[PDB]
């Protein structure tokens, strides 16, 4: 009965179990690294892992693929927006 | 008298003999460069909103964007020489060029 | 209203050919009018006699549905096009494929031939058309710009030289040399699967489940509607006498007057014995070269031939 | 004294609900003929433009105005946020589902197989 | 005034540059205006159907 | 909680690469594009939001939720003129979708630009839209007094939609505001317009009610 209860409750794709575990698994990797990275650079050594990733900074450095809005019959020049 | 506020222009006008830079009815002053594209107007005084759909395109583009493009033209005529294919000589020219 | 439409006599079915083993999807007539050719979803191409209705020959090269055939007026060639992404050139003095045009990325939905120069145009489901050079099998242009399968293509000698209708409900008129769209017509609300050009009038018509529309070359200025046929319309076909045949996908076929747009007959044929009634549908129609017979290729694996009725008059069948 | 009623029906098209909402919002607004006449005496004949007739470059709004439309924006946004009324987590009835996706699929099946 | 002369190509020389680069496709053309006929209504009963 | 600059920037990077891979993955259903732009606006990085909406409209411009979310985003952030350019592009390319005209006019009314709202209503009526649009225009003219404009609109209206019911509404309008001679003229024009071969009850019923 317990094992029948076991089988009937496992709806998530048996791999959909695993990768669900993996998503929370790696959060150790990043969470551990950062504090240890914080502490490492806090100890006074500015380690670089290395810089080689082709499309990574395509997100946080620049507008990924920028399309600026078209202009029409009105002046958009003076508009500017606040910060967070 | 040296006109400084455009009210002194009455209906408008610059005083060429008056040694002042006349700015009559918003005249004279170079303004900020704004983004607004040229609010054009047709050959009858209508507001040619064809512009904003034609955004950044040649004049070869035929752009249907008016209501009058939807209305059934009354071309129930078997006769009009408006619609008859180009004479085969022009077709021969197009064929050679192509 | 309108002046009143010309009287055309009505058409009656007089022959039913059945030898295919899958839907019949395309049909064409030879230049010299002796035989016609059908391509079907059983991957054969059959060649029938037009007088007797006898089957002359069966060509089997494709790997899937043959979705278009055409016979060239300048050379002894038959060009066929399938869902296997391949386009073929059959030479009709040996009955064998001599040339194949490669490069489409999904099924090819239709194909037409240029009447003066030797090029081919094909439309496919990758939402492009291509202009092929008949002689060197090289793709000289990829007409791209639609955003969904390109249901149909027709080409002409005048200008613009290519009209394509696609499933993203748009028509485009292209120039052959430059290779880009001059005009985009977005009047239809549903996929445009049918386009036809008037033989002698510099106008054309485009069919959709909403209604057929007429347009006027060379920049496609709207002319009028033709409404009443509420069905997925697979074909349009125009006679030289202004009869326009609109064949739908539930089997029903309307016959219209081209000039005034007056629907003067509605044919609702019957399905072959062993067929279901959910399997009545017209995929292609073609007028004879004499423009006397009208052949239709149907989803119940038959070819139905209609001829005009000779014993009727304006007072037997008046025009409403 | 006044009286009226408006009953809800099928969502038939998104247009119908949009239109109802516009009706409500329109009825709410109250315009100041003061500012209208003030704006009027400045511009006169420009007030009555056809689609194609007249043109003045741009009308620049006092910020205080802009706040009105922003506030109405936030209001309509909230009212829209409440579109779907949720039915409270009732455990009282028999459980055959294994997760909330399965529970909702079973509910859709209940509507279509009676 | 300048004299253009085209430099000889070495017969035995392989291609020089990497051709295969992938990028997403550009923006299309300016969207054309949708010239439809006005929409009609679907009753609740039809959506039931 | 994110202490500061580098940690929330990594947080940005992770969410951002997640969004961008979703978009690369499907490039279609616009739930992804809208989720993404909603987030980049919630962080008040609205230039990225504008780029996202623009790219989305490049994917599928016939989608009306996209246009509405976009103009809403511009309007909340007080970018009035951006919102105006957007409404203008929208009613230019999708002129049959009525929501756009409604909301454009409503905004311009809130903002106090009544001349602008009339400009938009006129452009709209060029398309001969539908009775509800004409009603909306007339009600707009009636929140302000401008009753002569209202009857001008009604003249165009009953020609565009020649139904007996509309002629009735027109007459009813002018009587409610006490122009009795004019309402009589309306009724006589109605009868002479329709002609016998169609003419039926409802019209006469209302005509009798008026004269009674």
């Amino acid at each position: 009965l317990s094992e029948a209860r076991a089988r009937l409750a496992n709806t998530q794709g048996k791999k959909a179990k695993r990768k669900a575990r993996e998503k929370q698994l790696e959060e150790a990797r990043r969470l551990a690294a950062l504090q240890k990275r914080r502490e490492l650079r806090a100890a006074g050594i500015e380690i670089q892992k290395k810089r080689k990733r082709k499309r990574g900074v395509d997100y946080n450095a620049e507008i990924p693929f920028e399309k600026k809005p078209a202009l029409g019959f009105y002046d958009t020049s003076e508009e500017n927006y606040q910060a967070l | 008298w040296i006109p400084r506020l455009l009210e002194d222009f009455g209906d408008g006008g610059a005083f060429p003999e008056i040694h002042v830079a006349q700015y009559p009815l918003d005249m004279g002053r170079k303004k900020k460069m704004s983004n607004a594209l040229a609010i054009q107007v047709d050959s009858e005084g209508k507001i040619k909103y064809d512009a904003i759909a034609r955004q950044g395109q040649s004049k070869d583009k035929v752009i249907y964007s008016k209501y009058t493009d939807l209305v059934p033209k009354e071309v129930m005529n078997a006769d009009d020489p408006d619609l008859q294919r180009p004479d085969e000589e022009a077709i021969k020219e197009i064929t050679e060029k192509t | 209203t309108m002046p009143k439409p010309q009287w055309h006599p009505p058409w009656k079915l007089y022959r039913v050919i059945s030898g295919h083993l899958g839907w019949v999807r395309c049909i064409a007539v030879e230049p010299g009018n002796q035989w016609f050719v059908t391509g079907s979803a059983d991957r054969t191409i059959k060649i029938w006699d037009l007088a007797s209705g006898k089957l002359k020959l069966s060509l089997t090269g494709h790997i899937s549905t043959v979705r278009g055939v055409i016979v060239s007026t300048r050379s002894p060639y038959l060009f066929s096009c399938g869902e296997d992404k391949q386009v073929k050139c059959w030479d009709l003095e040996y009955n064998k494929v001599i040339r194949h045009y490669h490069g489409h990325l999904s099924a090819v939905y239709g194909l037409d031939l240029h009447p003066t120069i030797d090029v081919l145009v094909t439309c496919s489901r990758d939402s492009t058309a291509r202009i092929w050079d008949v002689r060197t099998k090289a793709s000289v242009h990829t007409l791209s710009g639609h955003t969904n399968a390109v249901a149909t293509v027709r080409c002409q000698a005048a200008e613009p030289q290519i009209i394509t209708g696609s499933h993203d409900t748009t028509i485009r008129l292209w120039d052959l040399v430059a290779g880009k769209t001059r005009v985009t017509l977005t009047n239809h609300k549903k996929s445009v699967r049918a386009v036809v050009l008037h033989p002698r009038h510099y106008t054309f018509a485009s069919g959709s489940p909403d209604n057929i529309k007429q347009w006027k070359f060379p920049d496609g200025s709207f002319i009028q509607n033709l409404s009443g046929h509420n069905a997925i319309i697979n074909t349009l076909t125009v006679n030289s006498d202004g009869v326009l045949v609109s064949g739908a996908d539930n089997g029903t076929m309307h016959l219209w007057d081209w000039r005034t747009g007056y629907n003067f007959q509605r044919v609702h044929a019957a399905v072959q014995p062993g067929s279901l009634d959910s399997e009545s549908g017209i995929f292609a129609c073609a007028f004879d070269q004499s423009e006397s017979r009208l052949l239709t290729a149907e989803a119940d694996k038959t070819i139905k031939v209609y001829r005009e009725d000779d014993t009727a008059t304006e007072e037997t069948h008046p025009v409403s | 004294k006044k009286k009226r009623k408006n009953p809800d029906l099928g969502f038939s098209d998104y247009a119908a609900a949009q239109l109802r909402q516009y009706h409500r919002l329109t009825k709410q607004i109250k315009p100041d003929m003061e500012t209208y006449e003030r704006l009027r005496e400045k511009h006169g004949e420009e007030f009555f433009p056809t689609s194609n007739s007249l043109l003045h470059g741009t009308h620049v709004p006092s910020t205080e105005e802009i706040d009105r439309m922003v506030i109405d924006l936030e209001k309509q946004i909230e009212k829209r946020d409440k579109y779907s009324r949720r039915r409270p987590y009732n455990d009282d009835a028999d459980i055959d589902y294994i997760n909330e996706r399965n529970a909702k699929f079973n509910k859709k099946a209940e509507r279509f197989y009676g | 005034v300048i004299r253009m002369v085209e430099m000889q190509k070495d017969p035995m020389e392989p291609p020089r540059f990497k051709i295969n680069k992938k990028i997403p496709r550009g923006p299309p053309s300016p969207p054309a205006p949708v010239m439809h006929s006005p929409s009609r209504k679907m009753t609740v009963k039809e959506q039931q159907e | 909680k994110i202490t500061d600059e580098e940690e929330l920037n990594d947080y940005k990077l992770r969410k951002r690469k997640t969004f961008e891979d979703n978009i690369r993955k499907n490039r279609t259903v616009i739930s992804n594009w809208i989720k993404y732009a909603q987030w980049e606006e919630s962080l008040k990085e609205i230039q990225r939001a504008r780029s996202i909406y623009e790219r989305a409209l490049d994917v599928d411009y016939r989608n009306i939720t996209l246009w509405l979310k976009y103009a809403e985003m511009e309007m909340k952030n007080r970018q009035v003129n951006h919102a105006r350019n957007i409404w203008d592009r929208a009613i230019t390319t999708l002129p049959r979708v009525n929501q756009f005209w409604y909301k454009y006019t409503y905004m311009e009314e809130m903002l106090g630009n009544v001349a602008g709202a009339r400009q938009v209503f006129e452009r709209w009526m060029e398309w001969q839209p539908e009775e509800q649009a004409w009603h909306s225009y007339i009600n707009f003219e009636l929140r302000y007094k401008e009753v002569d404009r209202a009857r001008t609109i009604y003249e165009r209206f009953v020609l565009v939609h020649p139904d007996v019911k509309n002629w009735i509404k027109y007459a009813r309008f002018e009587e409610k505001h006490a122009y009795f001679a004019h309402a009589r003229k309306v009724y006589e024009r109605a009868v002479e317009f329709f002609g016998d071969e169609h003419m039926d009850e409802h019209l006469y019923v209302a005509f009798a009610k008026f004269e009674e």
